[PDB]
RNA sequence: CAGAGUGUAGCUUAACACAAAGCACCCAACUUACACUUAGGAGAUUUCAACUUAACUUGACCGCUCUGACCA
């Protein structure tokens, strides 16, 4: 029942969300956030830190994305996050990576739609 | 009638006169990036932070938590490293990683998480639900000793209670199981 | 209807009659050679074209 | 005028002349490359006719077979005998043919007297008025002895500066140092005649550059001096 | 608003672009790239492309010209009739650079010319008097340049 | 060096098999280029007119 | 157009793929290397050469303006590449002909 | 040769600690080529100590630069 911030048709993304799933991948490390529309930022996972790193061949592969997803879906059921939006681009949407940490998001119980606003 | 800026131009430190001899953007991702940073930065006109951003003091929240722990960055690093290095001296985890089938195992990377830079997240997602706001009228402290909490429900499941988690009454009828890393000799204080 | 024009520069000054080419165009060539910059449909002055474009066409087909 | 004394020195280079050897690991990729190439080929006329020869034969006008003509080109190969890579000049360390490292860049080296001791250095010639100092620089061949070849010159500024002092000894207010300025040129064509060679001209590379250089004087050779 | 102290915040048409040979600049030059094999001449033309951008040098155009088919005659054995006996393609690559130094040119013809593989001929000619740069305009480039004289 | 960039394939979609072949020219000078044929040297003759 | 021309295509081992995609992670490093070597090279004469103007410029201010302008006579300018075999000294090609083809 | 100065892979007033980061660079695919994107690769604290956090502070050690000496 929560109001979304409508509107921002002109620009890119948009704003009509509760989370936004957000992935931030660099030249040597990847990280994904999950942040509430204010601004704040709900949980993050990312190859920087020891707890993951250790258990990485590699930072920057296909295996650590789809490793941060898993790890991030666990840590959205525990912070109570089931639902949240992943707004790429067109060709982040077609990169293999950002194809399997959707699945490894939706395989650890979190929906990448969010419920539309009751009005009434 | 033009009234004079009251602070530099957003574009005022790029110089027009070799405008062919600099580098572009070239890409619609190098300007995303840099458009991010430049909205995070306080302006001198009216911007969408100062309506709609959450208003926060000047003084900064104080910590009431634990002193940090004494740890050596340099022996810590050394070891660190070393590990790296024979992860990929094994040409079965290269192999792995290149044909797409390696995995992680979750629960050993949450203990290591939990006792690295668990506290810190924590105490980042106890803000969000105004915890620190309400129980310590902003003061913040960080969780330096992880808790346990699970409940008993039947006589062989469980349901812990990590941060914020959905748990019906009917699961919390009874005291749940409350269990922490502490030394002998200290006195601790449970409350809910 | 040749195929040997990569580039074509078709401009009349009237726009009533501009806007029949482009018409007849939609019905008889497929949209795939009309998507990209190899028919410009432009209505100004031939005049113009002895300035703005000097050198530029091979083959110039003028029909005052 | 100035106590420094401008000398118009010239680095005459020789640039390979046969492909320098692939590495090894350059080998293995080479040889990658033609794998990958057969496989996302298709079929040439030579193939065809090959396939087309043996479903006939299989079932059984052509003269000439696909298999027999290989052969044929391969025997002509053989009496064919190509250049040597490695020169007899290799074989022999002379420094003064330009028959020798084909594969690397060579560097023109000539010993000079001053102070009554050899040292060689660039060849150079002092500036003079109403001369550019890139001409000083082409005048410099024509002081060699005995010298028929032809030099590109590239650009007008000077590759380099080497500075150096009198021992205490020359030294005075009116003739107290000298600037060098080093001009590189490519070596298109020609050699020295055969009256000198070896006590003449030396042609080294940078890595055997040294030998001759002092360590003042290597050190702002092998800056303009590559060795890709 | 044009009173306002942020007025022209949104102004980004001076941030975006709307030949003569200078004594100590080279103009216009074309490096013409002939080999007979077509990989080698396209993988030069490749490697002096990326040379060109990482040394913040202007690369107009790169484009290629047309093949040139050369057929080899060879006398018979014991005759006097010319028999074929092999066809070779001539291919060549150009790439046109424009705001060379003089100072720089000195370094950068001997980068090229170092690392020319074999079979490749490398040719740099002044091609700034020829001209002739006839290119098709697109609409907004060219709805500007008439307004100019309008 | 003139390895800088010789070791290539060809980037076609659609092309036939080249072999390394010898080009030995008027002054005896060999290079390495492609052939249709795997003719392992080809000799270019001296041209008649050009006398 | 025809697909007669087409070759069938062998399936690659294990120890092939393996082998290939071990080679060109070694090859990648090797060619950062020579642009590292390429990069340094040029620097290394830029740095040399804007020093030695700067010595001309105090020595002598009229032949400084001289050596950095254009030289008109550099271009055109003409290069073969390398050879795999030295010419031969005494060699006689055979006779022949050439056609060219447009 | 001393004399002063200086020090994280190319760059950075990145480095509170949870962590040695970001950018640039390198290969391949795509492109005539570039660029974009995708898929991959290489990386750094000069070295030892100081009550310890010390890339950070103090010297020592060490690596460069700079002015004279030395110099053809």
């Amino acid at each position: 029942v929560a109001r979304k911030e409508r509107g921002w048709r002109t620009v890119f993304p948009s704003r009509e969300f509760w989370h936004r799933l957000r992935v931030i991948r660099t030249q040597h490390h990847v990280e994904a956030l999950v942040e509430h529309q204010n601004g704040k930022v709900v949980v993050s996972a990312s190859t920087r830190e020891w707890a993951i790193k250790k258990h990485l061949y590699s930072t920057r592969n296909v295996v650590a994305c789809e490793s941060i997803g898993r790890v991030l879906a666990q840590r959205c059921l525990e912070a109570g996050i089931n639902f949240m939006v992943y707004q790429p681009t067109p060709w982040e949407a077609a990169s293999d990576s950002m194809k399997r940490l959707q699945s490894a998001m939706t395989e650890g119980g979190v929906v990448l739609r969010e419920p539309q606003r009751i009005y009434e | 009638r033009r009234t004079p800026p009251l602070g530099p131009m957003p574009n005022s430190d790029i110089d027009l006169s070799n405008l062919e001899r600099l580098e572009k953007y070239r890409s619609f991702d190098r300007y995303r990036r840099r458009a991010e940073q430049e909205a995070q930065a306080p302006h001198w006109w009216r911007t969408y932070r100062e309506y709609f951003g959450e208003k926060t003091d000047p003084k900064e929240k104080i910590d009431i938590g634990l002193p940090p722990p004494k740890v050596s960055r340099t022996q810590q690093l050394l070891e660190r490293k070393q590990a790296i290095q024979e992860l990929r001296a094994n040409v079965e985890e290269e192999r792995a990683a290149r044909l797409r089938t390696a995995s992680v195992p979750l629960d050993a990377v949450r203990a290591e998480w939990e006792r690295t830079c668990g506290p810190y997240h924590k105490q980042r997602l106890a803000e969000y639900y105004g915890l620190y706001r309400d129980l310590f009228h902003g003061a913040t402290f960080v969780p330096r000793v992880p808790l346990h909490v699970a409940y008993a429900v039947g006589e062989d499941d469980l349901m812990p209670v990590y941060c914020g988690n959905e748990v019906t009454p009917t699961e919390a009828a009874q005291a749940p199981e409350v269990t922490y890393e502490a030394e002998e000799g200290s006195l601790w204080t449970l409350l809910l | 209807q040749t195929g040997c024009c990569r580039n074509l520069a078709a401009n009349d000054l009237s726009p009533s009659r501009i806007a029949r080419l482009q018409k007849i165009l939609h019905s008889y060539v497929p949209e795939e050679i009309r998507d990209g910059n190899q028919v410009r449909v432009t209505s100004w002055d031939g005049r113009k074209w002895g300035e703005l474009e000097g050198d530029t066409y091979d083959r110039v087909l003028v029909d005052v | 005028g100035s106590p420094w004394r401008l000398l118009g020195a010239l680095c005459l280079q020789r640039p390979p002349v046969v492909s320098k050897p692939l590495t090894p690991l350059q080998e293995e990729m080479a040889s990658l490359l033609q794998q990958i190439e057969i496989e996302r080929s298709l079929y040439s006329d030579h193939e065809l006719r090959a396939l087309d020869e043996n479903q006939r034969l299989a079932k059984k006008q052509d003269i000439l077979l696909a298999q027999d003509l290989e052969d044929m080109w391969e025997q002509k190969f053989l009496q064919f005998k190509l250049g040597a890579r490695i020169t007899e000049a290799d074989e022999k360390n002379d420094r003064t043919s330009l028959n020798r490292k084909l594969d690397r860049n060579l560097v023109l080296l000539v010993r000079e007297k001053f102070g009554d001791q050899d040292v060689w250095i660039l060849p150079q010639a002092e500036w003079q008025p109403g001369e550019t100092l890139r001409g000083t620089a082409e005048r410099t061949l024509a002081t060699l002895s005995e010298n028929n070849m032809e030099a590109k010159f590239l650009g007008n500024a000077p590759c380099g500066h080497y500075t150096f002092k009198f021992p205490q000894a020359m030294r005075t207010e009116s003739n107290l140092g000298a600037k060098v300025f080093f001009f590189k040129a490519l070596l298109l064509t020609g050699d020295f005649s055969q009256a000198g060679n070896k006590g003449h001209h030396v042609w080294v590379t940078k890595d055997e550059l040294g030998d001759y250089l002092k360590p003042k004087y290597l050190a702002q050779v092998r800056r303009f001096v590559s060795d890709l | 608003y044009k009173t306002k102290p942020t007025h022209g915040i949104g102004k980004y048409k001076h941030l975006i672009k709307a030949n003569l040979g200078t004594d100590y600049e080279y103009g216009v030059l074309n490096i013409h790239l002939t080999a007979y094999d077509m990989t080698l001449a396209e993988s030069y033309a490749q490697y002096v492309h990326n040379l060109c951008n990482s040394l913040s040098i202007k690369v107009e155009e790169s484009y290629a010209m047309p093949t040139k088919t050369i057929e080899v005659l060879q006398l018979q054995d014991q005759g006097s009739k010319m028999l074929l006996d092999s066809v070779l393609t001539t291919h060549e690559r150009v790439v046109q650079i424009s705001g060379l130094s003089a100072t720089f040119a000195e370094i950068f013809l001997e980068i090229i010319q170092s690392s020319l593989p074999e079979g490749v001929r490398l040719s740099v000619k002044e091609h700034t008097e020829e001209d002739f740069k006839g290119r098709f305009k697109a609409r907004p480039e060219l709805e500007e340049l008439l307004a100019k004289l309008k | 060096d003139s390895s800088r960039a010789s070791l290539t394939r060809v980037h076609r979609q659609a092309y036939a098999r080249l072999y390394p072949v010898l080009l030995v020219k008027q002054d005896g000078s060999t290079i390495h280029i492609r052939y249709r044929e795997p003719r392992r040297m080809l000799a270019m003759p001296i041209d008649l007119d050009t006398l | 157009l025809d697909k007669a021309r087409e070759r069938p295509q062998v399936e690659l081992t294990f120890e092939e793929t393996e082998r290939r995609a071990l080679l060109l992670k070694k090859w990648s490093l090797y060619k950062q290397q020579e642009r590292k070597m390429e990069r340094d090279t040029i620097r290394a004469m830029l740095e040399a050469q804007q020093e030695a103007l700067e010595e001309l410029q105090l020595e002598s201010p009229k032949l400084h303006a001289e050596a950095i302008k254009r030289d008109p006579n550099l271009f055109p300018f003409e290069k073969e590449g390398p050879h795999y075999t030295p010419p031969i000294p005494n060699y006689q090609p055979p006779e022949g002909r050439y056609n060219d083809i447009t």
